[PDB]
């Protein structure tokens, strides 16, 4: 199984979001963690984005492109897998030193958008995802989000997520009933993160009122890339309607 | 951009 072993192979392992625990929670302290965290798992899905299997055919500047626009959905989807090995969906787990309780949940001020990231890791127990399912599907989002202006190659792009989706079709090998739970949990994903691309950037306008501190990648990922994709030129590409 | 130094490492 050559593909899926590279995916294994290719996996990030832990990542900690150096919070301190043994403090009062406050909504600047979470909220400066969840920012050191995000940087962290960036430079993660960077070194597991390069590794992926054909993403070294892409033009440069649209791997680039590519991972800026698909990381917040990415890490949604993980930590959603992550919540459900972890702690049976009881809590989002963000991380070792980072896990949210409802109480939590609300102090962060991002109490809807964890109340749906809960319910995505449900769904990984409702539908039975297997753990190959989840990696194929995971490589899958990054190639789920682009410019309505195009790739610098969009024809190399449409290539390889059409070689990943035919991937997930041997994985599934009924058949079309599985792909269709599988292609609508894909699309659960995008409202999630569209609606954390958000808050993240409100929170970044205000930052200084809130006390929140960002790192430098977050500040400009979230200033630059960020706002092509609440401003409408850069969109998912949806299985189902959408 | 910050971005693209740590993507060209
Ligand atoms: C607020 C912002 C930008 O820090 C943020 O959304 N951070 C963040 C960090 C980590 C993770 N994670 O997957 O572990 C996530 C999220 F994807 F769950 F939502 C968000």
């Amino acid at each position: 199984p050559i593909f899926l072993n590279v995916l294994e192979a290719i996996e990030p392992g832990v990542v900690c979001a150096g919070h301190d625990n043994n403090q009062p929670d406050s909504f600047a302290a979470l909220l400066s963690s969840l920012n050191e965290l995000g940087e962290r798992q960036l430079v993660h899905v960077v070194k597991w984005a390069k590794a992926l299997p054909g993403f070294r055919n892409l033009h440069v500047d649209d791997q680039m492109a590519v991972i800026q626009y698909s990381w917040m959905g990415l890490m949604v989807f993980a930590m959603g897998w992550r919540s459900f090995t972890n702690v049976n969906s009881a809590m989002l787990y963000f991380a070792p030193d980072l896990v949210f309780n409802e109480y939590r949940m609300h102090k962060s001020r991002m109490y809807s958008q964890c109340v749906r990231m809960r319910h995505l890791s449900q769904e990984f127990g409702w539908l039975q995802i297997t753990p190959q399912e989840f990696l194929c599907m995971k490589a899958l989002l990054l190639f789920s989000i682009i410019p309505v202006d195009g790739l610098k190659n969009q024809k190399f792009f449409d290539e390889l997520r059409m070689n990943y989706i035919k991937e997930l079709d041997r994985i599934i090998a009924s058949c079309s009933r599985r792909f269709y739970q599988l292609t609508k949990l894909l699309d659960s994903v995008q409202p999630i993160a569209r609606e954390l691309h958000q808050f993240a950037f409100d929170l970044l306008i205000k930052s200084h009122m809130v006390s929140v501190d960002f790192p430098e990648m977050m500040a400009e990922i979230i200033s630059v890339q960020v706002p092509k994709i609440l401003s409408g030129k850069v969109k998912p590409i949806y299985f189902h309607t959408q | 951009s910050a971005f693209s130094r740590l993507y060209t490492r």
